[PDB]
RNA sequence: GCCCGGAUAGCUCAGUCGGUAGAGCAUCAGACUUUUAAUCUGAGGGUCCAGGGUUCAAGUCCCUGUUCGGGCGCCA
């Protein structure tokens, strides 16, 4: 029953470092 | 004007002139604003700062650090402590303003949630006659920026001793005491500002807000669900009984329909090749409001393909109990149907929900045996349902249809028992289009519902993919829906396109935010996790 | 041949199978792996192996039945946006019989389930021997030919589903379009920030100059204006205590459709508390440099504003972002010296720029206030050659009546907007929080508003009375997320990023 | 001359390690 | 749509059997250099939701609205 697994678009494990200013 | 007016307008002026001649007769027995009209005064001082050149309304405050940072990175401090060597820059509106004596006054600087109190004395101030200046242009409720350094009262009080107070923004109107604060319902719901300054609850009900829509993104995100943004208005009115909002577009010359739920281009999507896509934004539906529904709200829907409602069972029993545990710590909450007063009751979100059938529970609970699943549509099964809800003093307003009938017998008996949160599965098929039918009971369909505390929160079912019986039903609802005129704009002829270009098998799901954050908020009204709640406005002359 | 036919012929055989007890709607297949897994843990296969100990499942869209006899069929898989090839052999599948069943009954555009072994061809293409092909759902129409895809621009944007499905650049965009938004929510979140959602039904239409959409409420005999912006609600709030707020949200304008404006269009509007103008203009820098640098993966884009077979234009988004002034740059490139900024709402003021528009060949319709001859300007001027991310800021209070005003210009407020590749992206000022200047305002626009310039903002008592409660020195910004999509996703077209733009209806 | 810092409201520390199906 | 209620000072609330609406807070003026809901002294205020009526007199009674809290519905 648990579906497969895709992988996440928006990567992953916070892909983007924001730089907050 | 009106001849002899109206005895009340007659006797309205009598008064007045009874008051003026008293007033009169008593002060002079023995130009100044009266005390009430604090607006006045306050605009006028305001007036009188800005022409002598002491504008109130500075441009740029450089704050150095927060309050939340100040009480945490401070609190270690024993009484009497004055940490001369650090400066620091704060800013927040004032609460409190108790004067102990000409040269020591003590201000309540809340902001962010917190409290941190300003003692002020002119000692350790940069002079005396500025000290006066200041403390006497400022006044409860300014936003302020106070520059000083940390220290602790001999009482053992957290405080900013300060070197330079600026007033920032001042406060034309009376601030209502903390300690009666403002309980008026249509008060807060008009003037939210005043109810997130004066309410320390209802910043938090709505951080909780936001937390709850942060964490669905987030899962569904890291399952692998792409975000989209589907039309908001639409050209076609729909074939849904929902009543919409129209809305008229001049250079089209034409009249626009809003959304009232994004599922059929979700499912387009779904056939263009994107197997799992989600959606959180707003649904308008011109219809009642109550404690429970609003006529513009917030919901979550998502499509995944390759997945029965099977799947999405399990998926919306990981959503719903990961939510709980992260917001509130644990997995049992307490909720007040009726107020802070009334009854609480406890419900528990451990992993594991519920699952009731309808037909088999409803058998149970009304007592007898319902006709069998494939029967329902025989006007034999509306005559005893007819039968059974006039025997079972349930009251179901005209048409007494099958649907509407099963409804109300399911309300009043399979969910007064939902306290905790339960599915309830394989409706019938008539209770329901746009679900494929159930693959082994004949004349069930294959959704379920999320019950929380009597109240629906999630809705999910097999997506239909087949066009001809889609086109079927879609028909039947138009020809229902038109009473004459013509179906060509109460059918969507390119959502059944799409259908049979092909869809795959999905399963389409779909929350309520708004009602996940009553709950999770302790609020029985939806009004309560609105910022903004439409209000009628008040004629005033 | 005839579509009409082969949809009827079609529709007949899908028939005749669910008649048949041959269901062509099966309610669930259990999908084991995905095609891009199965393309990057299969891939270091030599080319011929046949792994028969792995049985796997898969799922897609045949895109291509090449037949090489009667006992070896080729087919063309397509998932989520990568290829894979099925060689359904006779031998390797459960039963011949069955083999001729299944293989007489799909074709291309069918979604089709697989079960079967990893291999590869002696040509060394990866490749899943079924053991049983499963019809999960049937593509009843013609889909397109395969050298003569979707390219008519109408069909495109009226048929989303068919672009996806023959065009796969189209889910990079939106995939893009999603990266864009995630990227700006994480970094308002990360900045300390609280998302919110305000009301899209306002009785008073304000926040922006635009003319709205009117809407009757049924519980509320009154009429209900569409959202134009949620900047006076968000103020609101910032009275309210919250001192860092933002939503990402849709507008909607009554104005004309065109292939750069819709009627419904996404924002995100951030305001912060204690800040200003010179505040947000570092931190638009840093927000807009870094998403630039995580989604295309360098600083420098390559745009091409009429097509690929134009101009292309290189814009570099370096984190410092070039900054000019309206009125000196104005003045620089005119020629000439405009009227002092202190008495430019006045008439003299009107009549010069009406005579400067005149004489440049400047259009502009009825109403010829100050404020439209000044954009007028200043759009065939000043925007005209900022390529590179600019700062145009220090605009007239004529320009903008809810910006504070300048603290040493007199007659200018506390303001600026970005442009790139000649196109506004952001607009942010410092909050004006003085109710009696803001009520000033609001008074002028009304007047306005009475003798044309209908598209003048409306008055709004419950607004001036929360400021009345006092305002912090705050500062707002606001980006329009459909611009940042096209020159990210290099497409001169709104359309192009819009899953379901707003289209003329066809006869 | 960078703004004060202010806390994460969603716990700031990934705290959304959510526990998929 | 129908039904049952509410509306009194900026905020939190009294007001009898119709006989001049009044408490705390807030606001205004003045004391008091360690107070936290500071305290102490003195002062002013409301078309009692708005309109009409009954009455010698109406917050108080009758009748219209206005805006709201709920309950039915409505959202298949
Ligand atoms: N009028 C409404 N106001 C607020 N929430 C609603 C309303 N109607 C439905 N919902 C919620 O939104 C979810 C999905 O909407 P629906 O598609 O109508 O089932 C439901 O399960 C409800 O929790
Ligand atoms: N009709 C429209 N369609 C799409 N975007 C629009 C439309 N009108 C304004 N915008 C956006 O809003 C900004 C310009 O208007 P404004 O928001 O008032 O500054 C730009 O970011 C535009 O992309
Ligand atoms: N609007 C739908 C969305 C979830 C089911 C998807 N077909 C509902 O809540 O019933
Ligand atoms: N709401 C404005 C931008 C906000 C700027 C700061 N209040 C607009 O759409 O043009
Ligand atoms: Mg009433
Ligand atoms: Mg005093
Ligand atoms: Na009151
Ligand atoms: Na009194």
């Amino acid at each position: 029953m648990p579906m497969y697994q895709v992988k996440p678009y928006h990567g992953g494990g916070a892909p983007l470092r924001v730089e907050l200013p | 004007s009106e001849p002899k007016l109206s005895k009340n307008e007659l006797k309205r002026r009598l008064k007045a002139e009874k008051k003026v001649a008293e007033k009169e007769a008593k002060q002079k027995e023995l130009e100044s604003v009266d005390p009430n009209q604090y607006y006045k005064i306050r605009s006028q001082a305001i007036h009188q700062l800005k022409v002598n050149g002491e504008d109130p309304y500075p441009h740029k405050f450089h704050v150095d650090i927060s309050l939340t940072d100040f009480i945490q990175k401070y609190s270690h401090l024993q009484p009497g402590d004055h940490l001369t060597d650090i400066t620091l820059k704060v800013a927040g509106r004032i609460h409190a303003k108790r004067a102990s004596g000409g040269k020591l006054i003590f201000y309540d600087l809340r902001g962010e949630g917190v409290k941190l109190q300003v003692m002020a004395n002119s000692r350790n101030y940069k002079s005396e006659e500025e000290f006066i200046h200041i403390n006497n242009k400022l006044r409860r409720g300014d936003i302020i920026g106070v520059q000083g350094n940390p220290g602790k009262t001999k009482k053992g009080e957290l405080s900013i001793i300060p070197y330079e107070i600026t007033l920032l923004s001042p406060c034309l109107h009376m601030l209502p005491h903390l300690h009666f604060g403002l309980k008026d319902k249509e008060t807060r719901y008009r003037q939210r500002y005043l109810d997130l300054i004066l309410n320390d609850f209802v910043r938090q009900k709505f951080i909780i807000r936001s937390k709850i829509i942060t964490y669905i993104r987030s899962f569904l995100d890291e399952l692998g669900f792409l975000e989209i943004e589907t039309p908001m208005m639409n050209i076609i009115p729909g074939g849904a009984v929902a009543k919409p909002f129209i809305t008229y577009h001049n250079e089209l010359d034409m009249n626009l329909y809003m959304r009232i739920a994004p599922e059929l281009y979700h499912k387009m999507l779904v056939v263009g090749g994107i197997d799992r896509v989600y959606e959180i934004g707003r649904q308008f539906r011109n219809e009642g409001i109550d404690l429970t529904h609003n006529p513009e709200f917030t919901t979550c829907e998502f499509y995944m393909a390759y997945a029965d409602y099977h799947d999405l069972m399990e998926i919306t029993e990981k959503m719903v109990s990961g939510m709980v545990k992260h917001i509130t710590g644990s997995y049992k909450v307490t909720y007040h149907p009726d107020g802070p007063e009334g009854q609480a009751y406890d419900v528990d979100f451990t992993p594991p929900f519920r699952r009731i059938n309808m037909v088999e529970e409803l058998e149970k609970a009304l007592g007898m045996k319902l006709p069998e699943t494939n029967l329902f549509e025989t006007e034999e099964t509306r005559k005893i349902l007819d039968d059974i809800c006039v025997a079972k003093a349930v009251e179901c307003p005209p048409p007494r249809t099958t649907a509407r009938l099963l409804d109300k017998l399911v309300g009043e008996f399979l969910e007064v028992t939902c306290i905790n949160p339960t599915f309830i599965c394989d409706h019938p098929q008539i209770m329901s289009p746009l679900a494929k039918w159930h693959r082994s009971k004949e004349g069930l369909t294959e959704r379920f519902e999320l019950f929380v505390m009597k109240k629906e929160i999630c809705n999910a079912y097999t997506e239909l993919n087949d066009p001809m019986r889609q086109r079927q039903l879609f028909e039947e609802q138009a020809k229902a829906k038109a009473a004459g005129d013509d179906e060509a704009m109460f059918i969507d002829e390119n959502f059944c396109t799409a259908l049979e270009y092909g869809l795959p098998p999905t399963a389409g799901w779909g929350m309520g935010i708004d009602r996940v954050a009553m709950f999770l908020t302790d609020s029985n009204n939806i009004k309560e996790v609105l910022l903004f709640p439409a209000m009628k406005p008040e004629d005033k002359k």
